[PDB]
């Protein structure tokens, strides 16, 4: 048991394509090479007894207890070592479903491939199996503390690779939409989109969302002032840094009751609601100056009504919520003591960061306020009639949401609408305090308390009291207008013999028409006119780097097979795909010990072409022209031979095929014959006596054209085009 | 702050 | 006519207290005096914007631009109704809260860049 | 800050204050919204609703402040007189307003002008 | 009168004018009334009665999207639809109210519909 | 803080 080679894969790749995060193993079998398991002692009673999981995995037998069957049977240990890294990593809560493996051409070493999940969690599951297997061969069992272990180390990992839940609710709405998203490296920020067309969020907040409504939202004071001078109905207050301006900032609102709350705080941190005497009033300032950051507090009216939390999304209201306190209703003749555990053993439970309706946790504050209520524990409601627990409506505490998105009032919509674009944010949490959302707040005496950036929506997909909202979807139709994703063309291109050729010549006729090209070839990654990295800069990690770079408009990517072998695809799709030509010439390395792996690992950036793509073959490669199955969008054919038969019967029905037919490069539209250039004016072709630049050329150009790039801007690039 |  | 409101009400204040003293005793104290000077220049001091906003505001009044002074956080709106702009020293209503916290932190910078 | 640009002291001065306005106001194009004002003895309040609805039969946001109170588009957004510059701001600050249409009142202009 | 519609809309097939011309039994009606479902682009969409037998069959042989419309908001070809996909409408709890997968658009109380 |  060694490991050689660990690789992970996190786009299209040799292995399978629509599976891109997938690990890769070369295991050592030096002394476990060929014998089964039913050649190893008591393989199978402690494989089973210490992962009887393994019982669902359906083998190529497609029977429940297949792959147990097959253990029966005897097979290999690296098949058994796969399937338990695949149920190791899935009892972690991570669902995964396939899985391979192969003999090199090597004596001893085998390839496992594993899908996972997490990138460090997949890899750790791919560890831990190897050393579970051989701690059964060796002594029949594993111990049930490691096991133990390594189920709460998978599970740690899993936990500290997650988004949070509005990043993950937004990305899946991404991929529902198809718009491409990555990590960013910096501050937990996704990207959606790639170049000129990308946008940004990091939990809430967008890229175009403001500094200075951010700032505006989190300074209390400045958000009422602001809001006042535009008409909206603020509670009336003031602030109160001392003790003796307690009584003096009481006559300022009006009487009683008030409210004491700091400024320096946030998801009520020593607020107190409702006060009516001299003493509460002294109290609830000591322990809101407690609370306080800076020994500042502010003074206000108190406002009756319930508390709502409307969500405004690119100045149109999304989703209104009403924020009931935790409380409990006798109506089955039962009292408090009862309720709070039984509300506790419904399975919407839950703690943590994942579900939002949070347990009704008893805490001694809680036992004051349930005291200041008039009631007891065994106090029985009366008329089962609702008896509340707390004031601060939260759902981290235990409190519920009701959805009043189709109840509210289109005044107070439009109330709204205007508040979000006066504080200056794309995306807001307004609260408001109101007895009736559905009539306007000047009626009723309902106020804006507090105006939230970067708020969180879980309220609002689950509101467990009424229609849940697709807030997700709210966003990323604000990030996205139309029905546009954030894709630029992606013009990928391999071959054996002459990828960095035609990616340059790509790059200039692109560059014909006012486009900034960002193409990466084996000399270096360029952006426009200007270098942007030297180096080999092939693979996926300088890929990353076009997409990524906000001035791109088109991407050239020159994709060899190191960078698809070793991490695959660095882009799900590709809008053209370009095979130039498949020759055994450097075969050995990896796996590739075969011309048809060697095809069938070019073959990636043929297969995944979009539908509306173009896949520009050479029909007169054998290899690369059988690639034309397989193939979702359009397939276009070169030929340096004109009499090419399958590219005439191609051109015959529809079209779309380059060929060099009387000293011309010429594109056949059909039964149309649009010449580009005499191929001796074309400074590459050295005067016509290369064919090979001729091939590079028709391919070239052949890549353009089904792009709907013009003619003549294809002449011009293709005759200022110098080789170097 | 952060899921206000 | 006045540069600062509160400066301009305090002149105002103090030359009817000046030309009452002077009629009721013949002079002023040179100490009252140099009192009222170090407050004006304390009222013009307070209510002054800063060399970035003083420049970006005469800007603004060259090309014709109407500019207002928000009350809540020294923030000048530039124009009317929708087609209006904020700044506060520099920054403007569309500059990204992402770019100034990746900015101001120095090793995400430096990955981000890298 | 800009300070060392705009007085390099060993150079030519640039004119950042140029570059962020053109950054904010692309073309020559200032931040107005179309203002109209009426004014008179006896028929500011009734000249200015019918105003209001004109445009209004265009398809543009009006907001108006009459005598009755101050209107943004179908719906009142201030009580009161409001007849003068503090409700004339509440118009021309406002984010969706793109005609402002202001009944000044003598009492307004006397008091602190337009 | 048109090669392709961009909606289709089939509500019902009763046999009740049978006879007229070679149309003599519900089967030759609904074959006829397929023919505007069968007409959607492949871009267009086929709004069906899940409700009627006859054409909610019409559900096959037809190019582009089927969206189903139900006054019976169990239906249980209506809630397989929305599970895989959505695009249907029903009438819930005194709602006019558009099903898109797992979201529930209200429109009206159906009440307040004339 | 402010004019960096
Ligand atoms: N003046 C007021 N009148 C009536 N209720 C108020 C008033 N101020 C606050 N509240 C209530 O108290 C809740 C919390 O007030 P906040 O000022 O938002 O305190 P907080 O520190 O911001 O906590 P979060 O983060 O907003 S939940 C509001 O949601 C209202 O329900
Ligand atoms: N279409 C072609 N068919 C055969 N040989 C070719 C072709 N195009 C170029 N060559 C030859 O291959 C050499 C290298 O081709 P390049 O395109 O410059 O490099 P490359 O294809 O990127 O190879 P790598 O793997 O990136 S180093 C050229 O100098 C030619 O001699
Ligand atoms: N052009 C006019 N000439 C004379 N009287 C007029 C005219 N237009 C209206 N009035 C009358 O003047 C009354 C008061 O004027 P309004 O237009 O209603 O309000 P107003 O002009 O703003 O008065 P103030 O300044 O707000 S108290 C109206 O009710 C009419 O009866
Ligand atoms: N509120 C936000 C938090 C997720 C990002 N924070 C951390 N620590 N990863 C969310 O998306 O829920
Ligand atoms: N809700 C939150 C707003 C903080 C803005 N977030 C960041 N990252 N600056 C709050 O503190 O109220
Ligand atoms: N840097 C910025 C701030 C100067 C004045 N500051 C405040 N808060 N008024 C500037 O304008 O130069
Ligand atoms: N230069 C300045 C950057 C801080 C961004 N400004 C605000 N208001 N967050 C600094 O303080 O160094
Ligand atoms: N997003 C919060 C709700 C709140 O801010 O009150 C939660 O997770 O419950
Ligand atoms: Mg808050
Ligand atoms: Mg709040
Ligand atoms: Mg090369
Ligand atoms: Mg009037």
């Amino acid at each position: 048991m060694k490991i050689l080679k660990l690789q992970t894969l996190r786009g299209p790749n040799y292995w399978s394509i629509h599976r891109h995060k997938l690990v890769v193993m070369r295991l050592d079998l030096e002394d476990l090479y060929e014998k089964y398991t039913s050649d190893i002692p008591g393989f199978y009673k402690g494989l089973t007894e210490v992962l009887p999981s393994l019982v669902e995995h359906l083998c190529s037998p497609g029977v429940k207890g297949g792959f147990l069957t097959r253990v029966e049977k005897g097979t290999l240990i690296g098949h058994v070592i796969e399937h338990v890294a695949i149920e190791l990593q899935e009892l972690a809560g991570m669902p995964v479903g396939f899985g391979r493996t192969r003999e090199t051409s090597t004596t001893g070493v085998f390839q496992v491939v594993i899908e996972y999940e997490n990138e460090q969690a997949g890899r750790y599951a791919a560890r831990a199996a190897v050393r579970l297997c051989q701690s059964i061969v060796d002594t029949g069992t594993y111990p049930a503390t490691e096991l133990q272990q390594d189920l709460e180390d998978l599970k740690e990992l899993k936990n500290q690779a997650s988004l949070g839940p509005s990043t993950e609710a937004i990305v899946k709405e991404a991929e529902a939409r198809g718009i491409p998203w990555t990590q960013l490296g910096a501050r937990f920020m996704i990207q959606f989109g790639y170049g000129v067309n990308q946008k940004k969020i990091q939990a809430t907040l967008s890229n175009q969302t403001g500094i200075l409504g951010v700032e505006l939202a989190c300074d209390k004071e400045g958000t009422k002032r602001i809001l006042k001078d535009a008409g909206v109905p603020v509670p009336r207050g003031t602030v109160a840094r001392y003790f003796d301006e307690l009584q003096d900032a009481i006559e300022y609102v009006g009487g009683y009751p008030i409210v004491i709350k700091p400024l320096d705080g946030n998801h009520g941190r020593g607020i107190t609601i409702d006060v009516k005497n001299w003493q509460e009033a002294e109290e609830a300032y000591d322990l809101a100056r407690k609370a306080s950051k800076t020994k500042t507090v502010i003074v206000e009216r108190y406002y009756t009504g319930k508390d709502h939390r409307v969500l405004v999304v690119n100045g149109k209201v999304v989703a209104v919520a009403e924020r009931v306190p935790a409380h409990v209703v006798g109506n089955g003749k039962s009292t408090i003591a009862e309720l709070i555990e039984e509300t506790n053993r419904d399975p919407q439970r839950g703690d943590g960061h994942d579900n939002i309706l949070t347990r009704i946790t008893v805490d001694k504050s809680a036992l004051d306020i349930l005291g200041k209520q008039g009631y007891s524990i065994d106090s029985i409601p009366l008329k089962g009639k609702k008896c509340f627990l707390r004031a601060t409506a939260n759902l981290s505490t235990g409190g519920i949401a009701v959805d009043r998105t189709d109840e509210i009032h289109p005044e107070n919509v439009w109330l709204l609408s205007r508040v979000a674009k006066i504080i200056g944010l794309d995306i807001a949490g307004i609260d408001v305090v109101t007895e009736d959302i559905s009539q306007p707040l000047r009626e009723v005496e309902g106020v804006i308390v507090e105006v939230n950036a970067a708020p969180g929506f879980r309220m609002h997909v689950a509101p467990s009291r009424g229609l849940a909202r697709n807030v997700a979807g709210a966003v990323m139709d604000m990030l996205f207008p139309g029905s546009k994703n954030g894709r630029i063309p992606i013009l990928s291109v391999t071959g054996t013999n002459g990828k960095t050729t035609t990616t340059r010549l790509l790059a200039h006729i692109i560059k014909q028409t006012g486009k900034v090209v960002g193409y990466t070839t084996t000399d270096g990654t360029y952006i426009g006119e200007y270098l942007a990295e030297t180096g080999d800069n092939t693979g996926p990690q300088s890929a990353h780097l076009i997409l990524s770079d906000p001035t791109v408009e088109v991407a050239v990517l020159e994709t060899a097979r190191g960078g698809i072998l070793r991490s695959g695809l660095g882009f799900s799709s590709c809008e053209v795909g370009i095979v130039l030509n498949v020759t055994a010439d450097h075969l050995g390395i990896g796996d590739i010990d075969t011309i048809e792996q060697l095809a069938k690992l070019k073959s990636v950036v043929a297969e995944s072409v979009m539908p509306k793509g173009y896949a520009v073959l050479n029909a007169e490669d054998p290899l690369v022209a059988a690639m034309a199955d397989r193939v979702k969008g359009q397939v276009a054919y070169f030929s340096m031979d004109p009499n090419n038969e399958l590219l005439l019967r191609h051109t015959e029905a529809g079209g779309l095929a380059a060929i060099y037919e009387n000293g011309y490069i010429s594109i056949l539209k059909g039964d149309w014959t649009l010449r580009i250039e005499k191929a001796v004016n074309v400074p590459i072709t050295m005067a016509g006596k290369a064919p090979f630049m001729i091939a590079n050329a028709l391919a070239a150009c052949l890549a353009v054209f089904t792009q709907g790039v013009k003619i003549e801007h294809i002449r011009k690039g293709l005759s200022t085009f110098v080789a170097s | 702050d952060d899921d206000d």
